[PDB]
RNA sequence: CUAUCAACUUUCGACGGCUGGGUAUUGGCCAGCCGUGGUGACAACGGGUAAGGGUUAGGGCUCGGAGAAGG
RNA sequence: UAAAUACUGAUACAGGGCUCUUUCGGGUCUUGUAAUUGGAAUGAGUACAAUUUAAAUCCCUUAACGAGGAACAAUUGGAGG
């Protein structure tokens, strides 16, 4: 359905991903938190089932950064969404943080083992970094952004 | 060649030793109730790495179990053996504790001398002489005749005789060697007598849980009177 | 070339020294274990003959390298007491 | 009792959680995080090659058919760092555990609205 | 209501989950078997005597002294015109030092190679209890160490990314920890000159650390209101989140930043945050063990003269004032010792309780110091000299500029 | 599981007891002598062939007849 | 299960590009080009070693090479001029 081409083409291009298998990737995980979240609004209030979970619920999605720390009931677990989810991705944080001058820049230097994630590199872009974890984004010791060596186009024009 | 779950849960073995576990030898102790040598040295204690590390101990005269040279690997070693190593110095003790499984205990010569063992049976042998049989299957000939069954004695271990001896008593406090209460040191405060099999002894600890065991499973190990030093 | 020994256990009726070994090279290749039983017996005032080394896995993001040392009081303890394959990656 | 351990140690039991280090619990760079559950074993195989010191192989064959068959018959997800345990008989013993776990000063006013004559009228 | 319901079933089952003489343990005594295979206390809080202080309060051509180090003959001054002196310090049986070295940051050399050293002015500066290292980091994203005697720069780490914020000795060997502008801390081998290791996890910019003898370490960062205590062989963190909570009621201030730290022994630790909080922490708690609130009191309210351009000046509109927070903070090893200091003129030391569970005042010390106490250093004479660092501003920025105050290094010892 | 299985055993003794033989030993296990049994509508017997126990939050884990071409 | 087959500028020149209900009609305002040039980044592969291991391999470390299309050569289907 041309609904369903548009709004994926939307999420591929404002998020540079690379096919609609990613997007379908993240709507189902969504769909199964969400089926969760449902699952536990069936139960009434201050059943302990619902209490407990719905705690878990809300600490892990805050915690991964998706959910924000102002909002955290579960009415708001339902109201979670795609955008969100793309939106913790490390691609984009890349080109939100400002390392790269375009989304598929910040691809292509995830692909390419410039940045990393706190200590080790990361060559994944879909990789989902949560929020204590969001500020330890910079280039890697090996990179010429972050130092060492001076690099392979240097090098062949520096001889 | 049994595997590692089906070896005993009372000698341990974690995720390492591989698939497979040793089988004990064929000797004085039991089989379920039982630590072998190599799972003393190499699995317990890690004095050694590998079976033919083990086998280069052995070998030598290095280990002595009881005060005597035990020369292969798998010899059994189940309760209260002294194991006396002599390049290290050190002479361990096989206890267990509250929750059923086996412990080491470090000692030196003084309290590794002697051996307090369970007496099993007594009769009269051929010569028409009454002798002695304990837990370790030691025979002792001509002994004190008011020793009787499941009375412990203090052998001697450089001579094997008679030095002391405790008698089964309600109010001596004992060692659980069995049962579904395995292992829980506690006084022997009743003694019910079942005759026709299997009759039973009520025992408490030190802070009052009864509870009651067989007079198969039953150890003495003292009144009060910690001949062995129970680890602190 | 930043060495530290943890975990030292004495073993004396295999009479052998047994060290955990923590060696790291930042910015070299790998350490070469010949080279570092020859780098293990001035640190612990041995023969490089009775040093065998093995175990030495690299850690993650170069530096860091783990070995396992083992000292003997002689290279003759080292021959009654080694592997084969041990001895054959030694020389001996 | 899964839920219900992690809601003690963060929010009840007065005592600092270990955190790791950012960088230290990704996989493959990056291809997956470290669950606190999998990083706990992660240490419990480390801790057992410092004690006599030989090395393992790297799991094998047979164990490698054991755990990913795990994956199988589970409803477990690891989104993030966090796992994602599925609704089923995980919350029904939270209900399961807390059920065991619940099982002369007025007359003096009165005569002293009863001496005074009256205030007065309606206004 | 739900979180008490909450509280209340987790509590039901912490009490159903608790629901020996000869008790023994196979596990642990086989780690008791392993383990025999393989910073005293002090309590000198009433032993001083505060109000019969001994003080030089001088002051040399300087813009603004920032740090000092204390090797136990000399000291170590860091100043914003870009000089690093080492000095000579005095003994009783004259009041002010001889300067006997400098290094002056030369920034001409920025594109020349092989210069050691700093190109911009430094900020903090360690001594190594040996005496025979001085590491100092400055703006100038490098981290620079060297020989105490000639002063003369040997290593120029450059490993950080930002900005060399805070600088820490562990206590009685050469292994440093240097927490750094860009969120993270390195820890350095210096015996061989090389970096060992980092540490990331900070949220913000990390403005203090602090070492003891172990290695550990516990750093503060500023606008996250976070102290971290460090394990740094099995690398991991331990998170100390603050969140601080007649007079008027608008100038109680929260917890904004948390600016100074000084661990005063293995299991506990003091932090200093810049709306006048002061707050002892415990590692075996999650909780603040002990905070005090303005330590150093409120600001005055600033002149309607200067507020408001008008020829009455009226008092009915004028902003409630905010409470001088601490600007230094350290302590003595394994003592009773809080010594803090703010832009209040005084510079205050505080003491433990005898339980080591609450923070107790034991007074003004200079009983003025005037200017923005940059830093504290202590020194036992065998009693004790501490010298403090004021200037007319703070550490790393020109934020409060103050005519009052000068740029001195103010020596003052209580010799009882 | 079944009464479209009510009689079954004595049809290689079916139940004893005595005596021996043989077995490592007891024993109708086998041989001599005699006695009258034994089971069954509370489900024997016959028929159908589709041949679990322990470890207990859970899943997991553990244990489990005939032939060597034919008598 | 994760994701390569590219990222980013400047200049020159053209004046059209796109859309629709309603169509010899309406709507919107920056888009191109097989143009000319410049930067960097590099992993597939090649690969000295050391290490791993019974001996090897993989993994982790790793010096040196390794991108301009006419290539280090993206496919499977459908519709149309």
């Amino acid at each position: 359905e041309a609904a369903r081409l548009d709004s994926e083409l939307k999420l591929v291009g404002e998020y540079g991903l690379r096919n609609k298998r990613e997007v379908w990737r993240v709507l189902l995980t969504l769909s199964k938190i969400r089926r969760a979240a449902r699952i536990l609004l069936t139960l009434d209030e201050k059943d302990p089932k619902r209490l407990f979970e719905g705690n878990a619920l809300i600490r892990r999605l805050v915690r991964i950064g998706v959910l924000d720390e102002s909002r955290m009931k579960l009415d708001y677990v339902l109201a979670l969404k795609a955008e969100d989810f793309l939106e913790r991705r490390l691609q984009t944080l890349v080109y939100k943080l400002g390392l790269a001058k375009s989304i598929h820049h910040a691809r292509v230097l995830i692909r390419q083992r410039h940045i990393r994630v706190g200590k080790q590199i990361v060559n994944v872009p879909s990789f989902m970094v949560r929020l204590d974890s969001q500020k330890h984004i910079d280039f890697a010791l090996t990179s010429p952004f972050g130092g060492g060596r001076p690099g392979r186009v240097r090098r062949k024009k520096a001889k | 060649h049994q595997k590692r779950l089906s070896a005993p849960s009372h000698w341990l073995l974690d995720k390492l030793s591989g698939a497979y576990a040793p089988r004990p030898s064929t000797g004085p102790h039991k089989l379920r109730d039982c630590m072998p040598l190599i799972v003393f040295v190499r699995n317990r204690l890690k004095y050694a790495l590998n079976y033919r590390e083990t086998k280069a101990i052995m070998m030598q005269r290095l280990v002595k179990v009881d005060g005597k040279v035990r020369t292969d690997i798998t010899y059994p070693a189940g309760f209260m053996d002294v194991i006396t190593i002599e390049k290290t110095g050190e002479n361990f003790r096989l206890i267990y504790d509250t929750k059923g499984r086996f412990t080491v205990h470090r000692i030196t010569d003084e309290e590794a001398k002697y051996k307090l063992g369970k007496v099993k049976r007594v009769q009269l042998g051929r010569g028409g002489v009454p002798f002695l049989v304990t837990h370790d299957a030691r025979t002792i000939r001509y002994p004190d005749p008011l020793i009787k069954v499941n009375d412990t004695v203090k052998i001697d271990l450089e001579t094997g005789k008679i030095t002391d001896f405790i008698k089964f008593d309600t109010g001596a406090l004992a060692m659980i060697t069995g049962g579904r209460n395995m292992g829980r040191v506690g006084v022997i405060t009743h003694r019910e007598r079942h005759d026709g099999g299997f009759g039973i002894v009520h025992l408490k600890d030190a802070l009052d849980n009864t509870f009651a065991t067989r007079e198969s499973n039953v150890f003495v190990i003292g009144s009060e009177k910690p001949w062995i030093s129970l680890p602190k | 070339v930043t060495l530290r020994t943890r975990k030292f256990i004495r073993n004396p009726l295999l009479s052998r020294k047994q060290m955990v070994v923590d060696i790291l090279h930042p910015g070299r290749p790998n350490i070469s274990k010949d080279e570092l039983r020859e780098k293990l017996a001035t640190m612990y005032k041995a023969q490089k003959d009775q040093v065998s080394v093995f175990g030495l896995r690299t850690q993650y993001g170069g530096g860091k390298t783990t070995g396992f040392a083992l000292i003997y009081d002689s290279p003759e303890a080292l021959k009654k007491f080694e592997p084969r394959y041990r001895l054959v990656r030694a020389g001996l | 009792s899964a839920t219900l351990d992690e809601f003690i140690a963060d929010e009840v039991s007065t005592a600092p959680i270990a955190e790791p280090s950012i960088g230290t619990n990704i996989v493959k760079r990056g291809r997956g995080l470290k669950t606190a559950a999998e990083r706990r074993m992660e240490e419990e195989r480390r801790e057992y090659e410092e004690t006599n010191f030989v090395r393992l192989p790297k799991e094998s064959k047979k164990e490698r058919a054991k755990r990913a068959r795990m994956e199988g018959r589970s409803g477990r997800m690891n989104f993030g760092g966090e796992e994602f345990r599925e609704l089923g008989e995980g919350a029904e013993r939270i209900s399961r555990l807390t059920k065991a776990k619940s099982s002369g000063e007025r007359y003096q006013k009165r005569l002293k609205v009863l001496e005074s004559g009256r205030g007065t009228r309606g206004k | 209501t739900a979180a008490e319901k909450r509280l209340r079933l987790a509590q039901r089952y912490l009490e159903k989950t608790r629901k020996d003489e000869y008790a023994f343990d196979a596990e642990e005594i086989d780690r008791d078997l392993l383990a025999e295979r393989l910073k005293v206390y002090r309590r000198l809080a009433s032993e001083l005597a505060f109000d019969k202080a001994t003080y030089t309060q001088f002051r040399w051509n300087s813009g603004t002294v920032t740090s000092v180090a204390v090797c136990p003959p000399y000291a170590y001054t860091t100043t914003k015109d870009g000089y690093l002196t080492k000095w000579k310090l005095q003994d009783l049986p004259k009041k002010r030092p001889e300067r006997i070295c400098f290094a002056k940051a030369d920034a001409r050399k920025a594109n020349d190679k092989t210069y050691q050293g700093h190109l911009k002015a430094p900020l903090v500066v360690k001594a190594s209890q040996d005496g025979k290292f001085v590491v100092t980091g400055g703006a100038d994203k490098r981290l620079v160490v060297y020989n105490a005697a000639d002063l003369k720069p040997i290593k120029a780490f450059t490993q950080h990314r930002d900005a060399v914020t805070g600088l820490a000795f562990r206590r009685g060997t050469n292994q440093l920890y240097s927490c750094s502008k860009d969120r993270t801390v390195k820890v350095w081998s210096l015996d061989e000159l090389a970096y060992v290791e980092t540490l990331f996890g900070h949220q913000d910019e990390i403005l203090d650390i602090d070492a003891l003898g172990q290695e550990r370490c516990v750093s503060v960062g500023a606008r996250d209101r976070t102290a971290r205590y460090w394990k740094v062989p099995e690398e991991s963190q331990l998170v100390f989140r603050g969140g601080g909570e007649g007079m008027d009621p608008a100038s109680a201030a929260h917890e904004g930043s948390m600016d100074r730290v000084a661990m005063i022994d293995d299991d506990m630790f003091v932090t200093g945050s810049d709306n006048g909080d002061l707050a002892l922490w415990s590692i075996q708690r999650k909780k603040p063990l002990h905070v005090i609130a303005r330590a150093h009191g409120l600001e005055p309210p600033i002149k309607l003269e200067d507020y408001s351009a008008d020829e009455i000046p009226d008092p009915s509109i004028i902003p409630a004032p905010q409470p001088r927070g601490i600007t230094a903070l350290r302590t003595l090893p394994y003592s009773d010792l809080i010594f803090s200091g703010s832009w209040d003129g005084c510079i205050r030391v505080w003491r433990l309780s005898e339980d080591k569970r609450k923070l107790e005042a034991v007074g003004i010390l200079g009983v003025l110091v005037r200017g923005i106490v940059n830093d504290i250093a202590l020194f036992e004479r065998g009693g004790l000299c501490v010298v403090v660092v004021t200037g007319k501003e703070m550490r790393f920025g020109r934020w409060k500029y103050m005519k009052e105050g000068r740029c001195g290094a103010v020596i003052f010892e209580v010799p009882k």
